[PDB]
């Protein structure tokens, strides 16, 4: 992005934030922390809500079976998970209409 | 200086695709033909994950059609066992012996032999008439007579051997039941070992989950490699434009 | 034994289908305790092997099907199996049959592989140009400005 004018980076900063708004719906604490970010005489809180971000993404990861701190790499984690899952979720209907 | 501004841009996301590409691998990639053989590469492990996976699932399905073939009502063969039994007025056999001793089911289903399943059928009239029309069922019916609620041993000509029973079916006709292991009589332990039969398998569908992802990962890896050069091919290893603008 | 009768033999024979014609049975009993690896439910006859005496059952033939008094108290009834273990003949056939469908899926697997080279030739011979005309790929004429 270093070679685009500044008005187009405020756009797509607008439909991020947009779609942040969807995102994060449900939260409580990030949806407070993006609320904050959106004063422009402050800069830093944006940074800090994308920590915000990772900081909640990683206490959430359930490491109990994930290990990965970064979330993107997670990802595979839940994938394995959820086919884990399917296949628990079969046996379990097969055991119920025996 | 315009015309590498230009460029510039254009060549940035390409080196940063690249690099993450290429970095969740663990390779660098440094050429076109190199990507190439980094496909067939990815092509190769996909080859074999499939097969594994294949096997892996072959396995898993032998094991839960056993575990089934022992569910209900007593373990037994019941696809037609079932409807054999009830439009009779009688009891499986397998379920009359259902508790008998881990120690004695052994001996009671050698001595039975193939009509350890059998229905226990005090008249044998009833089936009489049914027999003709009878073209789905076991290859080999077994039918014996007698109370069902307390039927009496059936006589044979048996001849108990160590660990095993001989006997006599017909004139000049012997059949030798070795003592089988975990028999069918005793449908009572033998619920434990179709538990025993899903411990297993546990590991078996664990193993296959496995596979199955490494061949989404593998899949997916290939689609960002294949959307890559679509996008990506025009620039990919030229130059660096900073470098250039910045002299 | 003839194709025909072959399904019903195995059906008469149920289980016992598969065994040895011995006509002494005096070899079975000391070494009936000394056989471990034997099928668990080994079946042995009395008979001649030079001329076997049909076996002993009480037979009655249902349409595509046997019933048989096995025992006091026990009557079994079977079905007509396919491929039976008696009229074998080889079944060399079948073999073929089977053969058949292998080398076709031999021929197709060479086609795909063959379609897949001409593939992989196509993607070097690509790779080949976007390696050394890309640079200059579809960009116009200089011949005209090098005139004006």
């Amino acid at each position: 992005l270093a070679y685009m004018e500044g008005g187009a980076l405020r756009s797509m900063s607008d439909k991020a934030l947009g779609a942040l708004r969807l995102a994060v719906a449900d939260n409580e604490h990030l949806r407070d922390a993006l609320r904050l970010s959106e004063d422009p005489k402050r800069p830093e809180r944006k940074v800090q809500f994308f920590i915000a971000v990772y900081q909640h993404l990683r206490e959430r990861i359930r490491q109990d079976i994930i290990r990965t701190d970064d979330p993107v790499d997670a990802i595979e984690q839940m994938e394995i998970e959820l086919a884990r899952l399917t296949e628990e979720l079969t046996a379990r209907e097969q055991k119920l209409a025996i | 200086i315009q015309s590498l501004t230009a460029r510039a841009p254009v060549w940035l996301a390409a080196q940063d695709t690249l690099n993450q590409l290429c970095e969740q691998s663990g390779e660098t990639l440094a050429s076109s033909n190199d990507v190439t053989e980094y496909m067939q590469q990815l092509l190769e492990r996909e080859r074999e994950a499939t097969v594994e996976r294949d096997e892996v699932a072959a396995q898993k399905r032998e094991l839960e059609k056993q575990i089934e073939r022992l569910s209900q009502p007593s373990g037994a063969e019941d696809s037609r066992m079932i409807a054999l039994a009830e439009r009779f007025g009688g009891v499986l056999l397998s379920e009359i012996y259902d508790d008998i001793t881990i120690d004695d089911a052994p001996y009671f289903s050698a001595l039975y032999g193939p009509a350890r399943h059998g229905i226990v059928v005090p008249d044998l009239s009833l089936v009489r008439p049914h027999l003709e029309t009878l073209e789905d069922c076991p290859e080999d019916l077994y039918l014996i007579e007698g109370d069902p609620q307390s039927f009496d041993d059936s006589v044979f000509n048996a001849e108990e051997q160590t660990n095993a029973v001989l006997v006599k079916s017909s004139d000049r006709q012997w059949r030798y039941s070795r003592y089988p292991e975990l028999p069918l009589f005793g449908r009572a332990a033998r619920e434990n070992r179709l538990e025993a039969l899903n411990l297993e398998r546990d590991a078996l569908a664990e193993r296959y989950a496995t596979l199955s992802f490494d061949v989404q990962k593998i899949q997916r890896a290939h689609q960002a490699f294949s959307q890559f050069v679509g996008k990506h091919l025009s620039v990919a290893f030229d130059t660096d434009p900073e470098a250039e603008i910045r002299e």
